[PDB]
Formats: C-alpha cells, structure tokens, sequence
C-alpha cells in the first residue's frame, strides 16, 4: 500500500 | 440470558 | 498582514494584473501566500502590440508567480 | 512523479518552445532530467545529455 | 499547502491548461503534486494554433512553474469550502 | 560493586562496607556515592577527558 | 438454452457414471 | 510486621517497575521480609504512583464531610470516590476534622 | 469528467421501514422464499429463523446445527431448504415437514457457504481444509466434487447458463473451470484478497462484479472488466441484485457503499449505523437482498437486526 | 467440544489479519496481535474495563468481534453445562470443575454489574418508607424495652469463656481431621496464641473493634452443589477471631435481654422436630380451628423472600445497628459487611450487599428479618403474638383466647429465609377480601387457577381442591402479603 501506511497500521506493545 | 441463568442456578 | 487584507475581499470582485500586459477581473474564491488564485466568472484581457483580446471562463486557477497587482475594479 | 516514464522514450518541450525526443534515464526533485539518444523533434544532438529542470515546460510519454 | 488539497479534489476531471509559452492542452487530471505539477491522461487539442507538436502521445507531465492558467467549470468546485479554507490559512 | 559473602550476606566493594540484608546493598546504590570518588582513578588511568 | 441443455445432459451423464462408479466401488 | 523501610520501599518500587503489577509472587521472592499479599497491599497503598500523598485542600474536605454522613461505615467504598484511594488517609482526615472541630 | 458522471440514473433512495431484532448474534445468511411468504435468516446462535418476508414477524424457528451456519439455500423443483456450516448439518426445511432430512456430507472440515443449482440437481459447498462436495439430490454425496481450492472456499455458485461452476478460495487460487469436465482447465490464480461478493445483473451478460479493493465489473464469456467501478475499498462480503437491474453489495467493514449498475461508484456511500447495544466500530453488513418484488430490501447486519428499507419517491438525485 | 470453536476462532482471526485490512503485504505483523487479543479476552473475563490498546481501528474492531464470538461460545458452553447440572447426564468427573469455574466467573461478573448499577445509579430503599420502617422499629423497641449492647469491656467475667468457645468453634471449623493449608497454619497458630494469652487476645480484639473500621481482601468460593450453589467466603484470621468474639458477645447479650422474639428464632431446640411438631399442635390446639360449619376458612402461606442477602439498605443497616447496639461495634459490622470481594483473578466490588459468609453475620440476617417481621405482621399483631415484656408467651402460645380470636393471623413462623403464616378468617372478611382483590386485580376470564403452586403428595384426594373460592382466597392473601412490605426491600 504505502511506506507510511505500513507504519500506520502497526500493532504496538 | 444471564438473568434466567442466575435465577434458575 | 498584506495577505490578510486580501481575505478581506473574499467573494468580492477583484482586478488582477499579470506579467505580459494581461488583466483579469473576477470574483475571488481563493488565494495562497504565493498569491495563487482561483477566480470565477472572470474575464481576461490581453493587450498585444494596439489591440486587446478577451477570454471568458466560469472558473480559473492562476499561478501566483505571474501576479503583479491585486486590487478591486 | 516522472517514475512511470523511466527508460521509456519521451517527448520534451522546453520553455522556449523547442522540442526534443529521447530516452528518459534519470530525473531528480528539481526536474533535472538525464537523457540518452536525443534528437530535435530529426537531428541527433547527443548520446547522453543532462538537462536542467528550469528548461522543462512539459514531458510526454510516447 | 492549500492549492495541493484543491487539485487533489480535481482528479479524474477534464481540465484545460494554459502554459506561459502560449501552449494549450485539454485532458484528464490524473495526478497532482506539491509543486502543483500536473499529469494529464488523454491529451487533446483545445485550440488550432497554440497547440504544440504532438499526436500519438496521450499522457503528459507538466511542470507546475510553466502553467499560467487552469480552466475549471463551476460544477467541479465548492466555493464556500474554498472561501473558509482560504480564511483558515496564515 | 555488589559482592556476595560466605554466610548469606552482601558486601559493597566500592563503598568498602558491609550489608546486613539484600535491601541494605540495594540502598547503597543511590547513596554511598563511591562512584563520584572514582573520578580520581579515572583521571589517573587516563589523563584526557 | 440448447447449449445449456446439452451441457446439463453431459454433466448429468458424467455424474451418473461417477455415481455408478462410487456405488460399484 | 511490615515496618516498610525506605530501602525496602525502593526495592519494592523497582520490583513493581521491572517484573510487573499482576505478579505478586515474583515480587515477594526478592525482599525476604514480607509475603506477596503484604507486598501487593504496600504497592496499592503507598508505592502506587497515582496516590496523592499530599495537597489536602478544602474541596476534598468538603467532599469527605458530605460523604461520611450519607455512609457512616464502609470507608473503603469512599476511598476511590473521594480521590484519596489510600484507605487510611480518609480515616486520618476524618479524625483530624473531628478533633479540630471539637476543641 | 468521470465515467457516466454527467449521466445519472434517477433511482429512488432508501428509507427505513421496519427492523426485526430477534436473532442472538451476528447474522450469517438471509434469503427469501419463492412465494413471498417465508424468509430464512441465519444467526450465530445455531438457529435459523423462518420469519415473514414482508411482515417480518417470526413464523417459526429451526435448529439442528451445533455452531453458526453461514450457508443457506432453497431449491426450485424441490420444496425443501438446504443448510451448510461448521456443524455439517443440512436442514431439509420442507414446508410440510420442517425437519432435517438432507444430511449433507462430503466435507472434511467446516463449511462456510453453500449453493444449489436452479436447473440441474447439483450443488456446491465451501468446506474448510480443501473440500468442495457437490451434494447430489437423493445421494448426499459428491459424485463430481469440483475441488480446486487449497483453503476455506469463500464463495461457490452453480447455474445452468454461464459459468456452471464459479468458486473462489482464500489460498490465492480459484477453480474457474467447467463443471462438466471437473478438471481445472483454467486456474483463476488471482484475487488474493477476500473476494466474496458476486451477484447477477438484470439484462443479459457482461454484468458487474466485486472485490474488497478496487472492485470492477465482470463478464460471462471468459470474464472481462467491462465497467470500471470506483475505488470501493470496503471489504464486500455479499452481493444481491434486484430483478430490475439494481445491484447492492453488503460490506463486512460496516461501510456498505451502495453503487449503481452503470457507473460502479457509490451513489450514496452509506454505512451501517450501529444499534444502541452495538459498539462504535463493531458492526459489519452481513447480508443485503432485495425482495422478489423489489419493494423493500432486507439488510441483516451484525447488530442482530433485519432492516427493511423501502424505496422513496424522489427525483432530485442528479449528480453533475 | 469448545476446542473446535476456539480453533475456528483462531483461524478466523488469522484470516482477518490476512484479509480484513492487512494494509498490503509489506512484511506484516505476526501472532503477537493474537496474543494481545487473548490478553484482551482474559481482561474481559476479569470483568475489567481495560482493553487492548496499541492497534488501529479495524484491527481493534476485528479483535473485539472475535472476542465477543469466543465469549458467546463460552457462555453457550456454560449454559449447556448448567442445563446439565441437576442430573448432569450421569455427571462426569473432570468437566464438573470447569463448569463450576465458568459459572463462578459468570456470577462474579453479574455481581460486579449489580454493584456498578448500585453505585452509578441510585436504586435506593424508598427513603420515605425506610424512615417509616426505622420509626416502626423504634416504637417496637420502645414497647419491648430492650436495652442496647454494652460494647465488650476488658473486665468482664464470662468474656474468657466466650473467647475460648469462639476459639474452639473456629478450630473445629478450620481443621477437622488432618487438614491444613498455606494460611490455615496461620489460623491454627493464631488460635494457639489466643489459647495461650487470652488477655492479650481480648485486648487486641477490643482494639480492633473500637478502632479498626476497615477490613482486608475477603475471597469467595462456590460449593459444588447440584441445584443451588452455596458460596463460602474466606476472611483474615485475626479478623475472624474478632468476628467470632463480638458475634458470641452479641448472641449472649441478645439471649440475656431477649433481643430476638420467638417467631423469628430458629434457635435453641431440635430444629426439624420441634418446629413441625409445635406447628401441627398449634394448628390443632387453636380455638376450634378445624370447625368449618359457620363458613369459616383457613389459609396457610409458605414463602421465601429471596431478599435476605445482598438486597439490603446498608445505611439502614448501620442506622438499625446503632439503634440496637453501640456505635463502635455497629460501625465495625457495617464496615466488614462491605469490605472487599476477590476472585481467583478478578476483584469484585463492595458496598452492594451483605456478605453472608463473614462471621457474625447471623445476628444481622435475623435482625434484618426482624424489621421485615415488624413490617409484615405489624405492631399490634406482633405485640399480641409475643405477649408483654413482663410476661411473654411461648413459641406458639397466646396470653388469652381473645388475643388469637381478635386478629386474623394466628400462627407465624420464620426460618433463616423462609416464612410460614397460618390465618383463620370468617366468611364476611373473606367476601370483603375477595372484593378488594378483584377490585385491584380481577380475573374476568376465570384465569385464576392457571398458575398455582401445588404439591404432588397424592394429587387425587390430597392436593389443593381447586375451587372458585379457595383459589382466589390464596391469590388475594398472597397479594395482601405483597402490599404490606415494600417491593424494593423484599418481595414474595
């Protein structure tokens, strides 16, 4: 999708 | 659901 | 501050002078710091050497770098 | 972005209204284009040349 | 930053673009960037004389710095949205 | 600086003192500033900063 | 409708042969 | 027991920060003085980072004075409602308000 | 500017008429009987409710499945129903018996959906591991099982006109082959995403299609993107069109963007409003189907409710 | 089994992570999100308002949906295990513990929800009617002349005997025969230290009861009963010793000053034989109770309030305890009644109702039922049923025949939660009462014999003869005894 959308849809701790 | 279960048991 | 005094005339008829002896008149719809503009119901007059040609347009965007003067008619 | 144009042949119109044909190889943010096998849209200017983004008015994909 | 958002709201719309060098090109706005560079699909000739030396090519990238005018119809644009957003800027 | 004794106790090497319980050696960390007294040994080992 | 009916008859014959093989197996 | 010394309190705070909150048996195996229930009670009473151990004002005093008459018993129910949530500062503030208004 | 942008079709808008909140759990499947008298609605409570199609009142219930049943169908020449789910129980719901008589078998794992043929006495089922059993009438066995999937089959359909057997899997591999041959002559190794929204058009062929990302149209002969739809990023879970050519696809993410049949862009771009018991972002359109008369569309969402939206008489629906 | 449901839920979660908005294939995440989902489900199982933060909108929505699905599956398994609880289908060995745990956590969530509704909402106890009941109890105590409790001093003679009896009871309850635990050893040690140093123990108990106005975390454990689960609550050992001490003191003071009347008194007597026998003899020794020649009638009503537990006004409890016992012990009892509730992982709330398992709780329930007895029976009726404080009557006897023949209510008995009335009435009072009943709740379609609790003791010649008269008399008496007491404190 995108480089920023990859970091946006990330599971945190 | 929970009400009847808590009443009959 | 000069850019705010232009907010002052939003939805108000404006007179604009551009490089190359062209003049537009229309209703101010938007502008930025670059003085990019969107006008509606605007007429352009080009002055070529002397005759003057006209051009009508319901809605036009204008690149700010061509802009010289922005006043009212 | 000019990304879809890489390695493909292109038509180039400079601001002064001149026209070139060539293979778009490189390009940066300032629209500096790297070109190969250029020609006056039919004289061969060069095999490789670099052009300033200032001079570019328009690029077309052919 | 404002006019970028504006042009993003104009994708897949037919527009006529006039460049400084008296070149006029109709087409479909496919892409817009920060410099207000435009990419048009389905190039066409609005005027007989001004129109440059093309034919087969259907897609162009236009340098933002070279455009004078972008022609729009009143239907393509919400005026009130524009006015309050223009007011919004600093 | 934490060192274990032979009877189930702790002993501080830098503070050179004894610790009665595990909480005693754990309270000579913020206190017993022997770490600030190591600057002379660090200057003797290396003349530059 | 004719090609669909012919394809349905061919599929019915193939399914009948497969069912006969499964019944005999 | 449960003297709650400062060197034990720092070790309990370090064990709560390192090991966790819902693991009381893991924190009681590194102190050698209290059990797991006493360590959890200390962590919920004095070693909690959200406990407001100071700044007793007149709004909280008026809130506690307008709550001890509606419910005379069950001071633990009014611990988190008043905002102290220490289960012993409320009784101490009630004793101070009863002794100061008696003279 | 856009395709079919200056040519808007003035269709009627939707207006809510009634809601039937009697199911206990997220709905699974919703279908209407042929007589416009019965309406089979599935739910995760393992109990299919046969309600009224137009009235919406609960006519009867039917159990037998141990878990949620996400597949329901009805025959044409057979006055009985057919169920399919993770319990491997097919409730042959006859109008006079109303019991379990089908006893569908052949799947080696859980079933997700099922379909029956309108002309031939063939069927299709979407098993879990790799199975796809063609339930033959009065056989309860897969004589010719069109099994071309490597995972849980999402959707499967069988007809007697165009692709007699069109199905898709979640293992990035589909079997778009002819049901007469059985072998995968044309492996549709595409649609890696969750593609589970396919409905019919209303004229002849070259109808529409669906996908979770960048949905477009389809074609009967060999398939073809005839009508390029808009950017429908909503994950479509089902598609059911009316008899007048109207097509609407239910979204699994709650945003059921209703589009027209000619343009492919969301005319309304509406979303499933949550009930007061549901959460903020918990709902998803499970099923949406127009009635036999196309008078009121029944939409069963995850709120345990069947909303009956009728048509409104409006003409100011023209977009530039 | 539920393992297949859990596997299907895990597969659905994997498919949603792969299909439900995967955000493109860019080396996406792994089962750590599944671990977060499992942790969120466990947090919901704790009845906690926590959640699974640190994720986007659609991932969180899918996680909540899968959690709700797994919860529905678990609740359905628990409902199937509870339906198979009485017979249990020849009850198994291993599934019993799992079903009992599931039901325990379900009841823990239900009690937490009830406490939250009592705390956020205002389900009061009819403050007007509550003040009225308090005034009625005040008049009753003034008529009985019962003095309040002189809170235990340290220089009392029989206090050592009471503490030794309390220690003996606590030891007989703690360890029966070769029983010990991690904390039970602490209880035995405390009992031994008390038996060694009774003066120090009495001083400590006085210090706790006079100053300690709180309590520690009390746990709960449900007894694996077939029909009705009997919960047992665990408390601190020193708190338990003080509990037994002030409990026994309250019992001794009440038996000395006759705080409890005989009708509300499952008490010093053989419970089954004495109750049933005196009951039948009073029904037989009445003023010609079996005579039905003049059209008289008799009605016997048996009930259980189902409101002698958590359904209590705690502030009303504190007020009544201060009315009958000194302020310190009453405040300590009101504090201990709502101290804490802790499950295996959860932490149930307090200030919702009385904890029946805590020691010294029997004094409260029998005194809470005493106010309800004063409300239902009345003032003059109870004053005639008991007799004067100078010369009271027996458990079912009157001072004179007029005291029984004046009012309708003749015989009255009460269990820990049960209630049994027997009243004779003439035909004129019967007609008036049926008139009032039909005016309030008529039965025009003759649907008055539909729902009637009948027995199976020879239901051909011994069951209730369902006629037009008696069936309506029963319903109307039941309604009359659903009007005396308020419907918010207790019902039948």
């Amino acid at each position: 999708m995108t480089v920023k959308e990859q970091q946006e849809w990330k599971i945190p701790p | 659901e929970f009400h009847k279960k808590f009443m009959e048991k | 501050e000069p850019l705010d005094l232009i907010r002052l005339s939003l939805d108000e008829r404006i007179y604009v002078k551009m490089r190359n002896d062209r003049e537009l008149r229309g209703r101010l719809h938007a502008y930025d710091q670059h003085l990019n503009m969107i006008l509606g119901d605007v007429e352009e007059t080009v002055t070529t050497i002397y005759k003057s040609t006209k051009r009508n347009i319901p809605m036009l965007f204008v690149r700010g770098d061509g802009v010289v003067l922005v006043a009212p008619p | 972005a000019l990304e879809n144009y890489i390695n493909r042949t292109v038509a180039v119109i400079t601001s002064d209204g001149r026209m070139i044909v060539g293979t778009l190889k490189g390009f940066d943010q300032t629209i500096n284009l790297i070109l190969d096998e250029s020609h006056e849209r039919e004289q061969v200017v060069l095999g490789l040349y670099i052009v300033r983004g200032d001079n570019v008015a328009v690029i077309g994909e052919i | 930053m404002l006019f970028y958002s504006f042009f993003k709201s104009l994708v897949g719309k037919d527009v006529v673009v006039e460049l400084k060098n008296d070149l006029s090109i109709c087409g479909t706005l496919h892409s817009v960037d920060q410099y207000l560079n435009i990419k048009l699909t389905d190039i066409s000739v609005t005027d007989p004389e001004k129109y440059p030396h093309m034919l087969s090519v259907k897609n162009c990238f236009i340098r933002g710095s070279v455009v004078r005018y972008v022609q729009l119809p009143a239907d393509e644009v919400d005026t009130q949205l524009l006015q309050d957003a223009a007011r919004k800027e600093a | 600086y934490f060192m274990k004794n032979h009877l189930g106790s702790y002993e501080c090497k830098l503070c050179l003192t004894l610790h009665n319980n595990e909480g005693s050696y754990l309270a000579h960390t913020q206190g017993k500033k022997h770490q600030t007294n190591l600057a002379r040994r660090a200057a003797k080992e290396a003349k530059e900063a | 409708e004719e090609a669909i009916k012919e394809i349905t008859e061919k599929t019915r014959v193939a399914l009948e042969k497969s069912v006969s093989q499964k019944v005999a197996a | 027991g449960g003297v709650w010394r400062n060197t034990e309190d720092e070790i309990l705070k370090a064990a709560v920060m390192k090991y966790g909150k819902n693991q009381w048996s893991r924190i009681a195996s590194l102190l050698h003085r209290k059990s797991a229930k006493q360590c959890k009670a200390r962590w919920y009473e004095w070693l909690d980072p959200s406990i407001k151990k100071t700044e007793w004002s007149r709004e909280e005093e008026e809130k506690l004075l307008h709550l001890a008459k509606l419910m005379p018993t069950q001071w633990r129910t009014i611990a988190p409602i008043i905002g102290r949530t220490a289960a012993q500062c409320l009784e101490h503030y009630e004793f101070l308000l009863d002794k100061a208004a008696q003279r | 500017k856009a395709p079919t942008m200056p040519k808007p079709q003035w269709h009627p808008p939707w207006k809510l008429y009634r809601v039937i909140s009697g199911h206990l759990g997220w709905v699974r499947c919703i279908a209407v009987e042929p007589g416009n008298q019965w309406f089979v609605t599935g739910s995760a409570d393992r109990t299919i409710k046969i309600w009224d199609l137009a009235s919406g009142k609960l006519k009867l219930s039917l159990t037998g499945h141990i878990s949620t049943v996400r597949g329901v169908i009805v025959s044409t020449r057979s006055p009985y129903l057919f169920s399919c789910g993770e319990d491997k129980q097919v409730k042959c719901w006859d109008l006079e018996y109303n019991k379990v008589i089908r006893h569908y078998h052949g799947h080696l794992s859980a079933v997700y959906g099922l379909d029956l043929h309108p002309t031939i006495d063939v069927l299709v089922t979407c098993s879990r591991d790799s199975t796809a059993r063609i339930w033959d009438v009065r056989t309860k066995a897969s004589v010719h099982t069109l099994s071309g999937h490597t995972n849980a089959v999402a959707t499967v359909r069988c007809q007697a006109a165009e692709p007699q057997i069109i199905t898709g899997s979640h293992d990035t591999t589909i079997r778009l082959w002819d049901l007469v041959a059985g072998k995968t002559r044309v492996t549709l190794t595409n649609h890696k995403k969750s593609v589970r929204a396919v409905v019919l058009h209303p004229r002849h062929y070259t109808f529409a299609s669906g996908s979770p990302d960048n949905i477009k149209q389809w074609k009967f002969p060999d398939g073809s993107f005839i009508q390029n739809l808009s950017g429908h990023n909503a994950i479509i879970n089902t598609l059911t069109v009316n008899s007048d050519g109207v097509l609407v696809s239910g979204a699994d993410n709650g945003t059921m963007h209703l589009w027209d049949w000619r343009t492919g862009y969301n005319f309304q771009r509406v979303h499933a409003a949550v009930q007061p018991g549901s959460l903020d972002s918990e709902s998803g359109i499970f099923a949406c189907a127009f009635d036999q008369s196309e008078s009121r569309l029944l939409t069963a969402e995850a709120d345990k409710t069947i909303k009956v939206y009728r048509e409104d008489d409006t003409a100011t629906e023209e977009t530039h | 089994v539920e393992s297949h449901f859990d596997l299907e839920l895990r597969a659905a979660v994997m498919h949603d992570i792969l299909d439900m908005m995967p955000e493109g294939i860019k080396q996406n995440k792994a089962r750590t999100i599944l671990q977060h989902l499992s942790e969120a489900w466990r947090c919901w199982k704790a009845n906690i308002p926590w959640k699974v933060p640190g994720l986007p909108t659609p991932i969180e929505n899918m996680i909540l949906r899968y959690v709700k699905a797994k919860a529905d599956w678990w609740t359905n398994t628990a409902h199937y295990n509870r339906e198979r609880i009485r017979r249990g289908a020849t009850v198994d060995k291993t599934v019993c513990k799992k079903n009992l745990g599931r039901l325990t956590r379900l009841y823990l969530k239900a009690e937490q929800e009830r406490q939250h509704n009592y705390l956020k909402d205002g389900p009061y106890i009819t403050a007007e009617e509550a003040v009225a009941v308090y005034t009625t109890t005040v008049h009753w105590l003034e008529s009985r002349r019962f003095s309040p409790i002189p809170f235990p001093p340290l220089s009392y003679k029989h206090d050592t005997k009471l503490l030794i009896l309390a220690l003996e009871r606590l030891k007989e309850a703690y360890s029966v025969k070769s029983r010990l635990n991690q904390s039970q050893r602490e209880e035995l040690g405390l009992i031994e230290q008390a038996y060694d140093n009774p003066h120090e123990a009495l001083s400590r108990i006085k210090r706790h009861l006079l100053t300690q106005r709180a309590f520690k975390e009390v746990g709960i454990e449900f007894m694996d009963l077939y029909s009705h689960l009997v919960p047992v609550y665990d408390v601190e050992p020193l708190e338990k010793i003080t509990d037994a001490y002030l409990d026994q003191y309250l019992w001794y003071e009440a038996d000395k000053r006759r705080l409890f009347p005989p009708w509300i008194k499952p008490a010093d007597t053989e419970p089954p034989p004495l109750l049933v026998y005196k009951w039948c003899q009073g029904i037989n020794n009445l003023q010609d109770v079996w005579e039905t020649s003049e059209g008289e009638c008799n009605v016997m009503l048996e009930s259980r309030f189902e409101k002698m537990y958590e359904k209590i006004d705690l502030t009303l409890l504190n007020r009544l305890l201060r009315l009958i016992v000194d302020h310190n012990i009453a405040d300590y009892m009101t504090a201990k009644n709502n101290v804490v509730i802790n499950y295996k992982d959860m932490n149930h709330t307090n200030s919702y109702g009385i904890i029946r398992g805590l020691q010294f709780a029997s004094f409260i329930v029998q005194y809470y039922g005493l106010v309800m007895d004063l409300l239902v029976l009345g003032l003059h009726r109870a004053s005639e049923m008991a007799g004067p404080p100078q010369m009271p009557n027996d458990f079912l006897s009157f001072q004179d025949i007029a005291t029984e023949a004046a009012h309708p209510i003749r015989l009255f008995c009460r269990y820990i939660d049960r209630i049994h009335i027997f009243f004779r009435f003439t035909a004129d009072e019967a007609r008036d009462l049926i008139q009032r009943y039909l005016t309030e709740h008529p039965d025009p379609n003759n649907e008055n014999i539909v729902g009637y609790n009948n027995k199976k003791c020879w239901p051909r010649d011994a069951r209730m003869r369902l006629m037009k008269h008696d069936v309506n008399l029963g319903r109307a008496v039941f309604w009359d005894i659903k009007n005396r007491l308020p419907r918010s404190v207790t019902t039948v």
